RNA sequence: ACCGAUAGUGAACAGUACCGUGAGGGAAAGGUGAAAAGCACCCCGGAAGGGGAGUGAAAUAGAACCUGAAACCGUGUGCUUACAAGUAGUCAGAGCCCGUUAAUGGGUGAUGGCGUGCCUUUUGUAGAAUGAACCGGCGAGUUACGAUUUGAUGCAAGGUU
RNA sequence: UAACUUGGGAGUCAGAACAUGGGUGAUAAGGUCCGUGUUCGAAAGGGAAACAGCCCAGACCACCAGCUAAGGUCCCAAAAU
RNA sequence: GACAAUGGUAGGAGAGCGUUCUAAGGGCGUUGAAGCAUGAUCGUAAGGACAUGUGGAGCGCUUAGAAGUGAGAAUGCCGGUG
């Protein structure tokens, strides 16, 4: 007797969240946030539609590093042009654009399908304390860890 | 019997082995034959003794 | 109702007829012609004469008014080819297809 | 040189997208006539 | 006496063109790669009846860890504690349960701390 | 309104009124069938099973002993010379549930 | 208990087209209808072709004439597609459109999981090893006479011509 | 729970890697020649990213049931942040 | 009924499906045979029906017999078409 709940377009209801990277490990705030963006922390997870939840990364200039990762742990970019390798360190990079930093890393943990990609465009990280989204009405989350 | 009631002897009659016909029969491509050499060839076997 | 005209065996290829074709269709009688007259490809005075026996038809069988009349369909279709030969260099022959098509128009005026 | 593999109907298809002809210019001969090519004189079968 | 070869040749690859029905392009019309599509297809269907079933156990397990997670558990603790309680629920049934009623498996959780 | 019994070799999710399709039993038409194995009885006043709940029957009505859809199963192994085909049909047996006996 | 138009003669209409200086080699090509009753006359068109009318049981039987498959070429539409990386399917699955040899129906497919054609030959082939453009027809353990072994049947110290 | 005897019918005589006892080579080779096991050949399934020969295991057919092996439990990706 | 077995290449053994023809029996067909086309049908497989359209004169079923008895591959042969 095949009696399993899936989810529609229109079950599906998103609400939106604001995470304090202030004081935590890139990586293990990372994949906390990644495990959100997809609906895993939800019944009703079904995994060929989007069930996750909108999150705002509010401080993100800072994020911390526990070794000596800031000086050593460079990012690479090549370009397809012949010699084309381009590079920068992971201290310069949250020093200008801390942005791009927490949303790499957290690209990183996604699926690279369709699905995936639609999923990451959840995101909407900020570099100091205050954001745009004030009339989404988002609460405070405070990770588990 | 009547003519349109014959029926052989249990046992008597058999039906002959058609070779090279298809893969399910068993007997299919080589037809038995195992591969290459003078024995899977035509009019190929050796002389008695 | 609707009314057909058909040339069947006409000798240029398909291909050619069709891009002549595809201009035509849907279009309301005189403004086909117009597009016809001065089109210059080689089919155009064929299908012209075509669809101007489909508009006779629909007049002499059909009773019907020729000045509200649209091209409901128009189509070309392969008819059979003829083969011939041409000598290449060294000794040695190449094939050429004379190509032939069967040409429909048929107009309606869109009633019942 | 020569081709490696076949084509197929629909990439022959795609390709044929663009081969299409316009329809022509085609203003019409007011005071008598029909239809002619625009900015083109038609002295029989047209005033203009 | 002869015996020409008639209609059944055809009749024989009518049928697997017919079993080709909506596949892409020639291979939907011509019988040789029609054949061998519906060979590599049966072959797929005889190994997917059974990844079906190893498919939604995993699922249902990601759902009834979700739904662990709400009462301070995780889904290893839990399975624990409810064999250790004698209750044999499925991991099927456990899950649907935890989606219509939410006070029912509270009670399952209840009962699953108090056998650790 | 709400129970979990187990036939088959699986477990099904029942409600009052509702279809259910099972692996074959032995019944006829237009009998009736007590289902005695009951896990869980929900709703208004809950009961978990120890497994069993102790009492707690359901009974159902029986409608149409058939046999499903046709599946074609075949395999095969790539160059060497061999593959097998052949058809299944599984029975099974169709109720309606008309009362829960909490 | 021979063939039935790729068969049977090479040849159902030919030692002819055609090829070769010559000796010589050597094809392809059957079927309107019971009866020609083989489409008077009108219309568009230079004609060819066509639309009506008529003959006929039937003209999508009109001489390229019984039936009329597939490759291949088009016209019209129900569902779908312009941020996407693919042996083209399979399992899961919304939405939209339909309604059958009536049964836990049919068409399409947003999105998710898994997934390197077939044959031959090899220790081992997705193989950058071989073969196949595609579709159709044709195309490979047979028969005679001996030998041996097994099953069946008749008679039996006999059996058989 | 096999073995042997008599008769009918075969195919095979290009083998490969891994572990271990040895020759040859240079205590070289995905080298080459023997002894002893296993797997591939002729074996799908899970693990080793991918990966005939390594580790776990031998597919009669249904199922949207359960327990385990090797290997695993932050996210990709099932299970201990 | 209890118990057990059921991956497989060279290869051995067994049981069957379908095609053309013959014999005997029993049938169908201008109120429409064979063939062809479509369908959501039946059987463990090879395969068998039924309904509708086209077609216009032949064809199944049962038991037995006899074979030019089954094609996807041969840089296969012939024709047609890309
Ligand atoms: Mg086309």
């Amino acid at each position: 007797m095949r009696q399993t709940f899936m989810a529609n377009e229109s079950n599906i209801e998103r609400k939106w969240y604001v995470i304090d990277a202030e004081g935590q490990t890139l990586g293990r705030l990372s994949s906390e946030v990644a495990s959100i963006l997809r609906g895993k922390n939800k019944v009703t997870y079904t995994p060929h539609v989007d069930t996750g939840d909108y999150v705002i990364v509010i401080n993100a200039s800072k994020i911390e590093f526990t070794g000596n990762k800031e000086t050593d742990k460079v990012y690479y970019r090549h370009s397809n042009h012949p010699g084309g390798i381009k590079s920068i360190t992971a201290g310069e990079l949250r020093r200008t654009n801390p942005e791009r930093l927490i949303e790499n890393s957290i690209k990183g943990m996604l699926p690279s399908t369709r699905l995936g990609e639609k999923q990451g465009k959840k995101l909407f990280v900020y570099g100091g304390a205050e954001h745009p989204h004030a009339a989404q009405q988002p609460e405070n989350y405070e990770l588990r860890g | 019997m009547k003519l349109h009631e014959l029926k052989p002897a249990e046992g008597s009659r058999k039906e002959r082995n058609r070779v090279g016909r298809g893969v399910a029969t068993g007997n299919g491509k080589t037809s038995g034959r195992g591969h290459k050499g003078q024995k899977a060839r035509s009019g190929g076997g050796v002389r008695p003794g | 109702m609707e009314a057909k005209a058909v040339a069947r065996t006409i000798r240029i290829a398909p291909r050619k007829v069709r891009l002549v074709l595809d201009l035509i269709r849907g279009k309301n009688a005189a403004e086909a012609i117009a597009i016809l007259k001065l089109t210059n490809k080689a089919s155009s005075p064929v299908i012209e004469k075509v669809l101007m026996s489909a508009l006779a038809n629909a007049e002499h069988n059909y009773d019907m008014n020729t000045d509200e009349l649209v091209v409901k369909e128009a189509y070309a279709n392969e008819g059979p080819t003829l083969k011939r030969f041409r000598p290449r260099a060294q000794g040695r022959a190449s094939a050429i297809n004379k190509r032939t098509s069967h040409i429909t128009i048929v107009v309606s005026d869109g009633k019942e | 040189a020569v081709p490696k593999r076949r084509t197929s109907k629909t990439r022959k298809n795609k390709r044929r997208t663009h081969f299409k002809i316009s329809v022509p210019g085609m203003t019409e001969c007011p005071n008598c006539g029909e239809y002619k090519l625009s900015h083109r004189v038609c002295k029989n079968c047209g005033s203009y | 006496p002869r015996v020409k070869g008639g209609t059944v040749t055809r009749a024989r690859r009518k049928k697997t063109i017919k079993l080709a029905k909506g596949y892409f392009g020639s291979k939907h019309t011509l019988y040789k790669v029609a054949k061998q599509q519906v060979m590599k297809s049966g072959q797929y269907a005889f190994r997917d009846r059974r990844q079906r079933k190893r498919d939604f156990r995993k699922l249902w397990i990601t759902r009834i860890n979700a739904a662990a997670r709400q009462h301070e558990m995780s889904y290893s603790r839990l399975m624990n504690g409810l064999k250790k309680a004698g209750i044999d629920i499925n991991r099927k049934m456990l899950s649907e349960i935890a989606i219509s009623d939410e006070k029912a498996f509270a009670q399952l959780v209840t009962k699953a701390k108090d056998a650790l | 309104m709400f129970a979990i019994i187990e036939t088959g070799g699986k477990q099904i999710k029942v409600e009052e009124g509702q279809e259910i399709f099972v692996e074959k039993l032995d019944v006829n038409e237009g009998d009736t069938f007590t289902f005695d194995k009951v896990l869980f009885v929900g709703g208004d006043s809950v009961k978990v099973g120890a497994p069993t709940v102790e009492g707690a029957t359901v009974t159902a009505t029986v409608n149409k002993q058939g046999r499903g859809k046709k599946i074609t199963v075949f395999t095969y192994k790539r160059r060497k010379n061999s593959k097998r085909k052949k058809g299944h049909r599984q029975p099974y047996t169709k109720l309606t549930i008309d009362k829960i006996n909490a």
